[PDB]
């Protein structure tokens, strides 16, 4: 019984050590991977929502058609968005109208990285390959 | 303290004690490694020695996990159980460890001393994790080789500008140049403590070293020196980021009439934009490092980090960029000690500038839009992993040629290393081919290129100049003075000195020789700018005097001689030793 | 559960923004905090989705902060 | 006025002789000359009025240049309270040679050197008086959002939670704050106005409240008798720059802690209190701020008040339910003591809007004097006055460190002093007694049919406005009347009343409207009746007390009152955490065991969505243990020998938590 | 075994005494550190004092005692003004010099809430939306 008592004391201390080491290892592993885990969780939750505006802005961000400021909610407010190629312009921009964030915007001002004003008539398959891409389009919420 | 097995990336908590780098190993892989090799020490969270009052057993098949600790055969608690058994070695995550078949190459990588040549050709054609582990242990072995260099001491001081040296009897003597430093001792009774950081270089006359120190302490005769050690950090990033072929250029933007000089390489610029990483292989002086600056002029908005393994190559790249790029947006990043004298004409050491030039070793962790690695021959897989870890990027461009001289590889002393095993980039270049290839010499005259298209390149290069007849091949015996453990050829230097006052247009030709000793000692007798062949690569000069110091396997190396001669721009005089080497080239009479 | 999925996604999004040192720019952090708090105090799902678009535009505007292509290829 | 002027005694006497000329009780402009605490309140009430005509720069600590080992310090040798007048220290050493640890602590705690060395401040973001800027730049402290426990949320939504239209929905979150939060919360001290009280009425309410606090015992204790709960807590400014409270409770022996305590009985030590933003889960997006008081104040306030405070926390069945657990039948016992033989019982509960920031200084001084009535043998009159002065200088009207800047707190209780909940309980009881007095006096008197209550009203008016000495017989009679017809249950700002509905309808006992009137003219707040509840049926219990609803269940064979929380609160605590490692789950199974203990009484709720929260927590505990054992068996190859975690997903471990056997 | 019991007590009380001694030595070597830190803080604050102005205002005091709230207000050489919006800035300290506390101050620096330098030309009615309010202006007594 004395031998069994010291056996149980030894195995109790073994369980103490196992639990403490597991807690330490898991805590340091979770605190180490806090940025990438949070970003992956955020994009998982974003995909699960499957909102049409969120999916639109994310798909445009993958192509590089990201905004330059916070997308505004008030009507007739200003959105600045960089378009990096004619492909992203052809789908989003129809005439003077700009489809973005599941909303329609009125194109106001197109500039280049030289800040040169470019008319909407100059964006085409032939003249743009000489332009200073990426364009930056400033539009108003309609 | 858990980790990931090197050759299977399972979870583990074991490491090999005998290995220099102490790599993590899963249970199956650790059993396969220890039961077959001579390594018999395994470190868990606690080391696997025997926990008797006093006992020293490390072999893992002898031990048991008894009671609450690891105990040997006749010290164990009466309740067992064996550690190294059941085809595994007992550790954490025991029943999730999948082994491999790469425990046949890992044994060779861990065991080998990097003396033969096959160790490098097995350290560069293995799997991707072993490509990193082998580079890590190779750097570790190269560092620990310095621990076998003889302890110095001072004989006396007649002249305080030139120290006297005395090596310990019975040990090898390290070479005397800038790359090696020393730190002292005063072990008499009475201060076994360091006395400063010193460095050495030989003197021409008698036995003397014209030393240098970080402080101004004198050595009472008992004070002495020992070469210190550079601990080698661990590395994680892959040697080459996996390639993806984009349909169209992403993240980069073209320009409006880039220039009238770079109008030929436009297709290669677009190809660079299309692919994740690109490789440019070309014979020397064909437009490789003048391709990178043209690329910068083609992607003006793209932040670019230029890097190289050497200092005298990135300095030439900096000068070229100053000649072409806008000088306001440049930088130059130098290490804290700055052993060599670097380029001070831009705003030095500003990492967040648009165009940033640095060596591989001093790269700071940052981002970019395209990173241009240059002279990949000088770079080992450690440098590739370093540049792939510190510098994030959208596009990678590796420019260089395998036929130039490779990295030093001081440990290698048996056999020769073929180009296709210099590193992963050169292996890619030689296996499937470069992504961009330009063979036409735009720098060197017709004579020297028409001779180098016979030594190294199999009659491939046409070129563009006219042979100015200022290409000279000299016959001179050149008696040997093996002085600094690198040879010095005093009579060849005498030939040069006696026929450098007969050449009024050669008063500024750079002096090139394979041996650093003669290359450094020539500065007194002729006063020309001096340069070793290894660092001359990547830089051009208007006139070159090359001296084959002694006949060996180092100075008669066709790659070294080819990278030496092709730095000339209008003419080069070279004095040769090998009756063959002087005959394979076609130069003037003398 | 769609209203409560938006209110947790905004929490994770603001945690990501705080990790990206948006907190250093007080003018931007004030707008992010306002949007996050107005999403949490929401009764209508359309208002919460519009404010979620505005709050995600902060994450999408900073080009060098996150790798959108790598993050969206893990799904 | 001259800026250097601080002694307006002659001006106060001229004001008193000009307006209250025939008020025949003696007035002391400086309350250091008062005869007792009944005279401190009277003269302090007059000083509250008279201090509104003097410059605000003349109040606060009174500094003086002393010399220690030849170097000139500038240290506070007094104070000018708006309520207590001018107070001078009794132990002032103009020439010293060495500074002991006690004197070093005293000279580091007070704001004389910090304000005298810092820059001048003009903070236009607040209307509060800004004293100084200690650093060279302003600090804008933000509040982080919470950490999302996605595993628990996925488990919850897999169980049918958070559906559209469901009764249980997430309403408690971690609300983030910008840099302008800590200075926007402190600006709420703009709701503290100088309120002059009815002194002939307050002096009777004080006697009734002291009757309420008669069952306890208190007095000074030694430094070896002080027990501190957690020593790893902040020591306030500037002491948090070198360690926690453990450092200063270890570095000071009992001898120089008793020396400091005896120093505070003859000298006033001003103290800086930090404003700390609170990072916790809440249902509203307004930032919450706590007051980190210096260790030099907390130590002496513990040594002064802790005997009485522990005596209150150890009494069962009283009006002030502090120290009474809600487990093991403690809630049922509390609710049965509230229903203490009232005739026509209706339950009532009210709210104090901006309770800690709108509380008048007169009522805080009243609470401090009521707590200090236990020191009738350990302390002299001057000792008690200087302890009150230290309380006012360190708690009531202090220097506040808010973002690296020292401001002046206009008044109101700080939520970080040693006696916060207990002084708040005294304030709550005082307001309730005042409401009852006003209700009884504002009744007609010719309409009161009961001849006993008419004579009670007559004698109440006599004891208020026609009597200057305490009539202990009538104070006992009114206390008996209040206990019989207005039974109370107080936890520091929560109160359940079990009043007589017939008397309150006849106006003989306080109602909600009486509390609204009293809080209007005595708290400078408006108490909307949308936050005050009335319960006509006792079988449902109080609507809400300490954020817990009450329901009557059949436990065993008898009916008992069980408290259940908001299910939104428990689900929000499960889903949102304040640390990244509380998201692992397997690391924190006790975290969910405690939440299941709190959420057990929901299983008796008639709404099934409420009853499913406890089962959700039990199932998540079981899943957490399953995956914890899986991960442990993976990290090794052996299971744990002893595992007693099976009892945490059995409902008996939680059922026994609300059974009166313990 | 009877003397082994005394040995158990000996070792137990010896370890307890050693732990108590270690704890007491640690708490006595941590007391000197905080004593030195408090002394250095007090003496640096002494060295910060504007001795001439403080001496003047304290010699003007009849009893030698002055309110603390006037110590900066009459002797501090540097004033920090925290301003939440543009109208307040125009009211209190518009221009390079202004008056507060019956003294004359000259603007030496302006920073925003981000601790970035702001020039006096950038604080305008139309440039107000582009500034990270509040603005902290630092002025010196003239
Ligand atoms: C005897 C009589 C009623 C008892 C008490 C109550 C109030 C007292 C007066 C005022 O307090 C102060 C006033 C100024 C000077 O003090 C002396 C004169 C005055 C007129 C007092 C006279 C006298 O003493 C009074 C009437
Ligand atoms: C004896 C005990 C379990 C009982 C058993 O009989 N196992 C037999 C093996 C399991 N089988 C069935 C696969 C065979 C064995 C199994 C796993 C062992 C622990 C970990 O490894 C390492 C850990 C960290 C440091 O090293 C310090 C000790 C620690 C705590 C170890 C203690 C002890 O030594 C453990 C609990
Ligand atoms: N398109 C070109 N037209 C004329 N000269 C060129 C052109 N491209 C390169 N050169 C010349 O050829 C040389 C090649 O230099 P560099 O690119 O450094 O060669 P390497 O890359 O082999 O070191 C440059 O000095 C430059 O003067
Ligand atoms: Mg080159
Ligand atoms: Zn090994
Ligand atoms: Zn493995
Ligand atoms: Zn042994
Ligand atoms: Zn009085
Ligand atoms: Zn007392």
């Amino acid at each position: 019984d004395r031998d069994a008592a010291m056996q149980r004391k030894l195995e109790k201390m073994a369980d103490q050590a196992m639990t403490q080491m597991y807690k330490q290892a898991r805590s340091e592993d979770k605190r180490a991977k806090v940025t990438s885990a949070m970003q992956t969780m955020l994009f998982t939750m974003l995909r699960k929502l499957d909102n049409d505006a969120l999916n639109n802005i994310i798909n445009n961000a993958r192509d590089g058609c990201v905004p330059l400021n916070i997308i505004p909610l008030t009507t007739a407010a200003k959105l600045m968005v960089v378009i990096p190629d004619y492909n992203t312009y052809k789908n989003t921009c129809d005439g003077t109208t700009f489809t973005y964030a599941s909303a329609l915007w009125e194109i106001q001002q197109v500039v280049d990285a030289d800040s040169k004003i470019v008319q909407l008539s100059e964006i085409s398959m032939d003249n743009s390959p000489n332009l200073a891409w990426p364009l930056i389009v400033t539009a108003l919420r309609a | 303290a858990v980790g990931a097995c090197v050759l299977c990336n399972s979870q583990t908590s074991l490491r090999c004690g005998a290995c220099i780098r102490r790599p993590f190993l899963c249970c199956k892989c650790c059993y396969d490694h220890v039961i077959s090799t001579s390594h018999k020490l395994v470190l868990s969270v606690n080391p696997y020695v025997c926990n008797a009052p006093g006992c020293d057993v490390t072999d893992v098949t002898q031990l048991y996990l008894g009671g609450m600790s690891y105990y040997c055969k006749s010290h164990k608690p009466p309740i067992s159980f064996p550690l190294c058994a059941n085809g595994q070695v007992f550790g954490l995550y025991k029943n999730t460890c999948v082994g491999s078949d790469n425990v046949t190459d890992f044994n060779a990588i861990a065991t080998c001393d990097w003396t033969n040549a096959g160790d490098y050709i097995l350290a560069n054609t293995c799997t991707e994790r072993l490509k990193l582990f082998a580079a890590e242990t190779l750097k570790a072995t190269e560092e620990t080789f310095k621990l076998s260099y003889g302890i110095a001491t001072v004989r006396e001081v007649l002249s305080d500008r030139e120290l006297h040296l005395s090596w310990e009897v019975g040990k090898p003597r390290p070479p005397l140049n800038r790359n090696y430093v020393f730190t002292g001792y005063r072990v008499t009774k009475n201060s076994k403590v360091q006395i400063g950081e010193y460095t050495f270089e030989k003197g021409d006359y008698g036995d003397a070293v014209v030393y240098r120190g970080t402080t101004t302490y004198k050595l009472n005769v008992g004070d002495y020196f020992v070469l210190t050690s550079h601990t080698v950090m661990p590395l994680s990033a892959p040697t080459l980021v996996p390639q993806e072929h984009y349909v169209r250029i992403t993240g980069l933007y073209p320009t409006l009439n880039i220039s009238d000089e770079f109008s030929s390489n436009v297709a290669n610029y677009q190809k660079v934009g299309m692919q994740k990483y690109s490789t440019l292989q070309g014979p020397p002086g064909t437009g490789k490092s003048h391709f990178a600056i043209g690329l910068a002029l083609y992607y003006p908005s793209a932040r670019i980090v230029y890097t190289a393994c050497s200092h005298a190559a990135v300095d030439a790249l900096c000068e070229k960029a100053l000649k072409y790029l806008p000088i306001d947006k440049c930088s130059r990043i130098i290490p804290a000690r700055a052993r060599v004298e670097c380029f001070d004409k831009f705003k030095v050491n500003s990492t967040l500038e648009q165009y940033v030039f640095c060596t591989v070793n001093a790269l700071p962790e940052t981002t970019a839009d395209i990173v241009v690695f240059d002279e990949i021959s000088m770079a080992t897989n450690y440098d590739l992993s370093v540049v792939n870890a510190r510098l994030r990027a959208k596009h990678y461009v590796y420019i260089g040629d395998p036929a130039q001289l490779p990295a030093p590889r001081t440990l290698l002393t048996k056999g020769t290393l073929e180009p296709e095993y210099f590193n992963s980039v050169c292996r890619l270049m030689k296996t499937i081919g470069p992504d961009m290839f330009l063979g036409t010499c735009r720098r060197c005259p017709a004579e020297i290129v028409d001779t180098v298209s016979a030594l190294v390149y199999d009659n491939k290069l046409k070129a563009h100049k006219d042979k100015s007849a200022q290409c000279f091949k000299m016959f001179y015996k050149g008696v040997i003075t093996h002085d600094v453990s690198s040879a010095i050829n005093r009579p060849q230097i005498g030939v040069v000195r006696e026929f450098l006052t007969r050449n009024p247009a050669w008063r500024k030709a750079v002096f090139i020789s394979p041996y650093n000793s003669q290359n450094a000692v020539a500065s007194k007798i002729l006063g020309l700018p001096t340069q070793t062949v290894d660092s001359s690569q990547g830089s051009e000069y208007d006139y070159v005097i090359f001296t084959q110091t002694t006949e060996t396997a180092h100075s008669c190396n066709v790659n070294r001689f080819n990278v030496a001669i092709t730095r000339a721009k209008v003419g080069i005089l070279c004095i040769m030793s090998d009756r063959d080497l002087y005959d394979k080239l076609q130069f003037t009479s003398l | 559960s769609k209203m409560s999925d938006v209110k947790c996604t905004s929490v994770v999004l603001l945690s990501v923004l705080q990790q990206l040192r948006v907190e250093s720019s007080s003018k931007l952090w004030a707008q992010c905090v306002q949007l996050h708090n107005d999403i949490l105090l929401a009764k209508d799902t359309t208002e919460a989705f519009e404010k979620m678009v505005s709050l995600l535009s902060v994450l999408l505007s900073m080009q060098g902060a996150v790798d959108i292509n790598k993050l969206c290829e893990e799904m | 006025w001259d800026l250097l002027k601080y002694d307006f005694t002659e001006e106060r006497l001229k004001l008193f002789d000009r307006y209250f000329k025939y008020w025949d009780q003696t007035y002391h402009p400086n309350c250091v000359n008062c005869l007792d605490d009944r005279c401190i309140l009277h003269c302090a009430n007059f000083n509250v009025l008279f201090s509104t005509v003097f410059p605000p720069t003349s109040f606060g600590p009174l500094v003086r240049k002393i010399f220690v080992d030849g170097v000139p310090f500038v240290v506070s040798t007094g104070y000018h309270f708006r309520e207590l007048g001018v107070v001078h220290n009794q132990d002032v050493n103009l020439h010293s040679s060495r500074l002991s640890f006690k004197e070093l602590l005293v000279y580091a705690a007070d704001p004389a050197m910090h304000a005298a060395s810092g820059n001048l401040l003009l903070d236009k973001r607040t209307t509060c008086f800004s004293v100084a800027a200690l650093t060279n730049n302003v600090a804008f402290q933000t509040v982080k959002p919470g950490n999302f426990n996605k595993d628990f949320y996925d488990f919850a939504v897999s169980k049918g939670f958070f559906k559209e239209g469901s009764s249980v929905e997430l309403k408690h979150f971690f609300f983030a704050q910008d840099g302008n939060a800590a200075i926007s919360d402190y600006d709420y001290y703009r709701y503290n106005l100088p309120t002059m009280c009815d002194i002939r009425q307050l002096l009777f309410v004080v006697e009734v409240v002291d009757k309420y606090f008669d069952c306890y015992d208190g007095g000074c204790i030694n430094a070896n008798q002080v027990i501190v709960n957690n020593l790893d807590k902040s020591a306030g400014f500037p002491f948090n720059k070198w360690g926690k409270a453990r450092l200063y409770y270890d570095s000071m022996s009992y001898e120089d802690q008793d020396a400091l305590f005896a120093y505070t009985k003859r000298n006033v030590i001003p103290t800086i209190t930090q404003m700390n933003l609170k990072y916790a889960i809440s249902a509203k997006n307004r930032a919450r701020t706590v007051a980190g008081v210096s260790i030099c104040s907390t130590m002496t306030n513990r040594q002064f008040h802790q005997k009485l405070l522990k005596s209150i926390a150890a009494t069962r069945g009283a009006t002030v339910v502090i120290g009474t657990s809600k487990f093991y039948g403690g809630w049922h016992n509390m609710l049965k003591t509230v229903y203490s033989d009232v005739e026509n019982p209706h339950l009532m509960g009210w709210d104090y809007p901006k309770c800690d920031r709108a509380m008048p200084n007169m009522l805080r001084i009243m609470a401090s004097l009521v707590l200090a009535r236990k020191h009738t043998t350990c302390c002299s009159l001057s000792h008690r006055f200087y302890r009150l002065a230290n309380e006012c200088a360190q708690v009531l009207s202090e220097m506040v460190m808010c973002g690296g800047s020292l401001y002046v707190k206009p008044g109101g209780t700080s939520s970080g002093d040693a006696t916060t909940a207990y002084a708040n309980s005294v304030f709550n009881i005082c307001q309730a007694v005042t409401a009852n007095v006003n209700a009884l006096l504002s009744t007609d008197g010719n309409k009161i049919a009961d001849k006993y209550v008419r004579n009670l009203q007559h004698r109440l008016y006599e004891c208020l406005y026609r009597n200057r000495d305490v009539d202990t017989d009538f104070v006992n009679e009114f206390y008996a009347y209040l206990r019989k017809h207005f039974s109370m249950m107080i936890l520091s700002d929560d109160a359940v009343v079990c009043f007589n509905s017939t008397y309150a309808s006849q106006g003989l006992v306080a109602s909600i409207k009486n509390f609204k009137s009293v809080l209007y003219y005595q708290n400078n707040v408006f108490m909307s009746e949308a936050k005050c509840w009335t319960e006509t049926d006792l079988t449902k219990g109080p609507h809400e007390f300490c954020s817990q609803h009450t329901m009557l269940v059949k436990q065993g064979d008898d009916y008992v009152y069980l408290p259940y929380p908001d299910p939104s609160r428990i689900l929000g605590a499960g889903c949102f955490v304040d640390d990244i490692v509380k998201t692992d789950g397997t690391l924190m199974i006790e975290r969910f065991v405690s939440l299941a203990i709190d959420a057990y009484p929901l299983t008796k709720h008639p709404n099934q969505e409420y009853a499913d929260v406890f089962h959700l927590y039990l199932q998540y505990i079981r899943k957490l243990h399953d995956e914890l054992t899986g991960h442990m068996l993976d990290m090794y190859s052996v299971m744990l020998t002893n595992d007693n975690t099976s009892r945490y997903w059995e409902p008996e471990f939680y059922e026994a938590m609300y059974t009166p056997h313990t």
